[PDB]
């Protein structure tokens, strides 16, 4: 009746919405390693790279808590592209590549894919899809000295721009021109680094600022840095919720004869749709299969000669939802008949149902018609000796209601 | 450059025509579309994956999904429609007597084999051996099995064979086969008795014919073409909607659960907005699609309906409708999605060139023929009938008067015989 | 010298799985029927390394042992050095000097350690990262680089971030070797029921291959 | 239950104009689907963002509903292609064609109006009381062949009539209702009865 957007139900079968089988628990597979990851040696420590040569410190093999980063107050900013912080610690990754170098505080924001200006194109390139967080600090009370902390350096001069993460600590002096320069200063030959100087009396834009890019190797390879998180019990053939190594999904797993080569994680469909993975932990191959669903049709007589009504769970098996299994679905409510008659209500391959005696829902195989042996021989004919005039009524549709939309208003009120 | 064919000079003149002495009877195998898988996607299941929250971002659009599922439906129900209305032409299910006493004629090839687990005829297991789920995707059976379908093909058969076309206009009237076919030569305007006076080589015609079928199907994997492209046609809109899952359309990842498992819910939804957007259109292409194909099948449907009735169920004047040749007859073979029409059909194969003449004169009146031409051998004139050389004595019986000799345009001095 | 590469230096181009399924890919490949260039070491100069390389030895007694690339390889700048004996690899990118005949006797910003038969691997660098895939195979054909399909594996990838357009090969003294240079191509992949890479078509090939 | 022909073309262009109607409150995530809403609410560097979501759905919606209109619209043009080949074969004429106007041998048809489409009323005449006989395709006389000029050779079980097909009316057999063809050898099941001559 809510289907319909009606108060009458004539007689039918009706798609009311879709059965899905439900999870039936929850489970994660994260791998089984025990190390905790070095941060400390990067954001608490002593020195930080001058920007022209930032440095690079491989994150792997470990668990990495990024919740004690972005809860931290320590920090001035905390940009990410791709993800979310407060994601981070329910995903998993192959490495993680923190970069570190120190910049004046005007110059954080060309710290961004999509970038350009001396840092992004002299100094550090970042790939314009960077999956990843940029996090950034003032450092004035640690950086910075009277008269001047020269210590940190960049690079005002490149004959050609850097590609992502290109990396060039060379210290030939920049021929801006004709002019012959041989590895020595002059007008159009320039030394390519610079100093900030930094002093503790600089306004913001030109104080010291520490900086950490953390860019995440992010692949169909096997993991090695993962969040903190609990990995539970494995199960197989009842459909679950399922995690392995943050790839959520949901399905029946089963153990699968797919022969993966050593170096392979995931095995994907035509929709690239994961329908494979290997366990992190012992490296089992299952494969992952849809939970069951299928439509719910609603067979009635008209409201206006009963009010009993039977269900198909269309495709679905009786063990996953009377009940009477059929090739069409798992049929609830009609009464199996041994006879056949002709098709009031057509169910599917070969099945019809109907109401009758008292009364109740029958389902039965649809008859053709009555089976009938001609009386055929070499020389037998049967001719009809009297006749009937049939006057049999045919209905065709002409027209249809002629409708003009004047779109402008339609659309445009 | 392209040959359009042979060149021919046909051998006019006011006065020569050619007769065929002698025929062949054709069977010529036509192919037709009837039916296309009664697929159904779950749009929500499809665009969204089981996502509570791509799930509740579709009800932002209203009704788009659930008229995408009526349309389905309805293209789904019309499938089983289309085979209702081929088929089930037959109002009882007829079968063959177990005495084959069909005056020569074997149609052994295409009449049921008990032997086998659904009773298809030999030529429709040819037929069946030539001709070749999990994104919210689902197939639904057909309302008639295989098993079904081929029971139709059997009483439509059992009642073409033993009944001519009687089955069709009242009850089936039992007549012999050899009697039928005879009264189909009347329906070609060739005289009866030509069958019955040429009968065993019109069965061993027939019974060859129906051979060459046996040899061309088992042999030639092109036979089946339009069911295959039928099929293919299918299969390829299928694939092309699931690889669409696999498009970004302008989001971070084609993989709802990387966008739901990476972003906070202000920004996955205008990346799932993306997929939402994209797959919509794609499953809406795809919709459209379909209603144009299921739009083609259904008028292929409505044709495979009247050749039922008008070649099966009857016998055609329509050139070229119930295959090339004058008709005679057609049988059903059921086909995957499809029917298979063995139309049977006269074809007039030697000529003799005669001189004709368009009245005869005698007692200086104007003869002209009942049914049948003036020809001649050269000098003796005959009546022949239309389409088979049958020379005839030339008599007030064949012939009828109307006028004096004066005012025809080629008329011939002749005798005429009286009775 | 010259001669025919046939099909050789297809590699598996991504971490997943596969099967059944004829997938199509773009990526730095070599050419089918590309020419080959040849050399005999009983031979090894400084050459370019253009997109990267696919590099091939016909192998009875190990006599080709590693690699050199960069640019100047002269100290002056970092140099990406690869030693090899199957036992062991060890590999560096520092400020390097060498000889004028760089052979095996029988500021490094990274570091990292680990005829009869054919071996073939390929060389590229994308973004800052080096990689590597390899295969070896019995033969055989003594006289050249055999006619016949069999894909190449990964092992290696380094984040270095440094430059190369050149690179040489190592000899062990007390054998010949095959280069060819890869090209930003499209390919589809026949991936069998066990995810082999049985077959490809490369599509730039001729008009049936892009067919 | 005869009329669900017309009746559906009805229910399918209201359950259409409804549907395009309904489509209308649709947000297609904007702020509102009243578009007098979003103006009444918003600055216009605001308010253009808010408007063209729904004009984005509101032409999708309507280009949907055009699209399956002119479908519809195919589909009915068959229908009237069909009507007007009826009105023609049938009405105007009396069709050969079998069960093109209606089951049994068509006799005739009449038009009536109803909403929306025709009703055609196929007069057709149908065979009803079948009897069983002996048959025979050809009788051998004087050594001639003799085959029916129109109609079928049946026999009551002891005496040969000709009738014609589709109702029993038995005649004597004579030249004038028979035609001959060559000696009586030939023909597979050839009877040997007299024949008249009238
Ligand atoms: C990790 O998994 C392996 C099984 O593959 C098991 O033998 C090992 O004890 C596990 N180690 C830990 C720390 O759980
Ligand atoms: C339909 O129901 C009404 C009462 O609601 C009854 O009077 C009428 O006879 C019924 N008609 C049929 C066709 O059952
Ligand atoms: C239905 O499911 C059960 C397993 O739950 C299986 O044993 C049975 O064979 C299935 N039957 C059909 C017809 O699918
Ligand atoms: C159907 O008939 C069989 C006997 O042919 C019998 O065993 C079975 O119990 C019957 N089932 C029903 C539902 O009547
Ligand atoms: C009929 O006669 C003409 C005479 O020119 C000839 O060209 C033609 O081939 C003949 N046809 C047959 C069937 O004998
Ligand atoms: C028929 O045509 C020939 C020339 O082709 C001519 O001699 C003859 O007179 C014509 N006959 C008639 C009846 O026109
Ligand atoms: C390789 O290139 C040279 C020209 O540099 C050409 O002469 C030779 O035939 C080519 N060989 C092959 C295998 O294509
Ligand atoms: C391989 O080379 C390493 C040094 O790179 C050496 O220590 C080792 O002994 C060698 N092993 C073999 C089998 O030659
Ligand atoms: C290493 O780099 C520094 C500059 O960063 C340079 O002064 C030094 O000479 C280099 N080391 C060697 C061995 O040349
Ligand atoms: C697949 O691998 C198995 C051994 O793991 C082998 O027996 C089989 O023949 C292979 N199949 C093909 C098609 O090569
Ligand atoms: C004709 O005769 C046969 C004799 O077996 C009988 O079965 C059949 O029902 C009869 N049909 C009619 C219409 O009398
Ligand atoms: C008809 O068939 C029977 C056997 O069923 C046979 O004895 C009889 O001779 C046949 N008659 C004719 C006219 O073929």
């Amino acid at each position: 009746k809510c289907t319909l957007k009606s108060f009458t139900v004539e007689k039918g079968i009706y798609q009311t919405s879709n059965f899905r089988v439900q999870p039936t628990e929850s489970i994660v597979r994260f791998p089984n390693i025990t190390n905790l990851c070095p941060f400390g040696e990067v954001f608490n420590a002593t020195r930080f790279a001058s920007v022209y040569a930032w440095n690079r410190k491989r994150i792997s093999n470990c668990v990495a808590d990024y919740s004690v980063l972005y809860n931290s107050a320590s920090f001035s900013t905390f940009k990410c592209y791709g993800v979310s912080p407060t994601k981070l610690n329910d995903l998993c990754f192959t490495n993680v590549y923190a970069d570190s170098f120190v910049i004046r505080g005007d110059e954080v924001r060309q710290i961004a894919p999509g970038q350009t200006g001396k840092i992004a194109d002299y100094n550090y390139k970042l790939p314009d899809d960077f999956t990843g967080c940029v996090i950034a600090w003032n450092s004035n009370n640690l950086d910075s000295k009277v008269g001047g902390n020269y210590n940190y350096l960049f690079r005002l001069f490149r004959k050609s721009n850097l590609k992502p993460f290109e990396r060039d600590i060379s210290t030939e002096i920049y021929q801006a021109g004709s002019t012959p320069c041989n590895g020595v200063e002059g007008f159009n030959c320039y030394f390519p680094l610079q100093s900030y100087g930094f002093q503790p009396t600089n306004g913001v834009g030109y104080q010291p600022y520490r900086v950490v890019v953390l860019s995440f190797e992010l692949l169909h390879a096997p993991a090695t840095v993962c969040g903190p998180k609990k990995s539970t019990n494995l199960v197989k053939n009842k459909c679950v919720n399922f995690n392995f190594n943050g790839l959520t999904g949901t399905g029946v797993l089963t153990e699968s004869n797919k022969k993966f080569l050593p170096f392979q994680q995931f095995g994907r469909d035509i929709a690239d749709t994961t329908d494979a993975v290997r366990d992190p932990q012992t490296l089992e191959i299952l494969d992952i299969t849809p939970c069951s669903f299928g439509g719910v049709s609603v067979i009635t007589p008209g409201t206006n000669t009963s009010n009993q009504v039977a269900v198909l769970y269309q495709g679905v098996n009786c063990t996953e939802v009377n009940v009477f299994q059929t090739r069409a679905g798992c049929l609830i409510g009609a009464e199996h008949v041994n006879n056949s008659y002709e098709c009031d209500i057509p169910i599917g391959a070969g099945i019809c149902a109907s109401y009758q005696t008292s009364q109740s829902v029958i389902a039965y195989t649809m008859s053709l018609g009555a089976e009938n042996s001609v009386a055929y021989s070499n020389n037998s004919i049967a001719i009809p000796t009297n006749f009937t005039i049939s006057v049999t009524t045919e209905i065709l549709p002409v027209s249809m209601t002629k409708t003009s939309v004047d779109c402008t208003m339609y659309i445009c009120g | 450059t392209m040959s359009l064919g042979a060149e021919n000079s046909v051998a006019y003149s006011n006065n020569s025509i050619a007769i065929p002495t002698n025929f062949t009877i054709s069977v010529t195998t036509e192919i037709l579309p009837v039916s296309m898988t009664k697929t159904s996607v779950d749009c929500t299941m499809y665009i969204c994956g089981d996502s509570t929250e791509c799930s509740n971002l579709l009800l932002q659009y209203g009704s788009f999904c659930t008229q995408l599922n009526r349309a389905l439906t309805g293209i789904a129900v019309e499938q089983d429609k289309n085979t209702q209305e081929v088929f089930a032409q037959v109002k009882q299910i007829y079968k063959t007597p177990p005495i084959k006493d069909f005056g020569g004629f074997n149609f052994s090839q295409i009449l049921p084999d008990p032997s086998k687990p659904s009773k298809r005829s030999f030529i429709e297991d040819l037929l069946f051996n030539k001709v070749t789920k999990f994104n919210g995707l689902t197939v639904l059976p057909p309302l008639l099995t295989d098993e079904m379908i081929a029971q139709y093909t059997s009483a439509l058969l059992a009642g073409t064979i033993t009944s001519g076309w009687t089955f069709g206009a009242g009850a089936a009237l039992q007549i012999p086969f050899a009697m039928q076919m005879a009264y189909r030569f009347n329906g070609i305007g060739v005289t009866q008795n030509v069958l019955y006076e040429n009968q065993k080589l019109i069965a061993n015609q027939f019974n060859s014919a129906i051979g060459k079928i046996q040899d061309s199907l088992s042999s030639t994997a092109s036979a089946l073409g339009k069911l295959q492209d039928v099929v293919n046609q299918n299969a390829q809109a299928l694939n092309t909607l699931v690889k669409q899952l696999s498009s970004n359309f302008g989001a971070i990842s084609s993989v709802l659960n990387d966008i739901l498992s990476r972003l906070d819910k202000v920004e996955a939804e205008v990346q799932i907005d993306r997929l939402i957007t994209g797959r919509l259109q794609s499953l809406q292409t795809y919709v459209t699609q379909q209603l144009i194909r299921a739009a083609e099948i259904r008028a292929s449907a409505n044709l495979a309906a009247t050749k039922m009735s008008e070649c099966v169920l009857g016998q055609s004047k329509r050139v070229d409708f119930c295959g090339k040749g004058y008709h005679l007859m057609s049988f059903p073979q059921s086909a995957p999605h499809g029917v298979v029409f063995l139309h049977v059909t006269y074809v007039p194969a030697q000529e003799k060139n005669f001189t004709t003449a368009p009245a005869i004169c005698h007692d200086g009146k104007a003869h002209f023929p009942r049914e049948g031409v003036f020809v001649s051998n050269g000098t003796h004139w005959f009546v022949t009938q239309r389409n088979f050389y049958e020379p005839q004595i030339i008599t007030t019986d064949n012939t009828f008067v109307s006028g004096n000799c004066d005012v025809v345009i080629g008329i011939v001095n002749n005798t005429v015989y009286d009775p | 010298a010259y001669t025919n590469s046939f099909t050789r230096g297809v590699y598996y181009p991504d971490k997943v799985f596969r099967s059944s399924v004829l997938h199509s890919t773009q990526d730095l490949f070599l050419p089918f029927f590309s020419n080959v260039t040849w050399f005999h070491a009983i031979d090894n100069p400084v050459l370019p390394f253009n997109d990267g390389v696919y590099f091939a030895s016909t192998e009875k007694s190990n006599i080709i042992r590693g690699w050199i690339f960069g640019t100047t390889l002269d100290s002056k700048t970092q140099s990406l050095l690869i030693v090899n004996n199957a036992t062991n690899v060890v590999i560096k990118v520092c400020e390097f000097q060498f000889c004028n005949d760089p052979f095996l006797g029988v500021n490094c910003t990274f570091e990292y350690v680990s005829f009869k038969n054919l071996r073939e691997f390929v060389f590229k660098n994308i973004d800052g990262y080096f990689k590597i895939y390899s295969k070896h195979t019995p033969i055989n054909l003594v006289r050249d680089l055999p006619q016949g399909f069999s894909a190449l594996e990964p092992l290696v990838d380094l984040p270095i971030g440094i430059n190369i357009t050149r690179f040489q090969t190592l000899l062990a003294l007390h054998a010949a070797y095959y280069v060819g240079y890869l090209q930003p191509r499209t390919f589809l992949l026949k991936y069998n029921e066990n995810g082999t890479i049985t077959d490809a078509v490369d599509c730039a090939l001729d008009p049936l291959s892009e067919t």
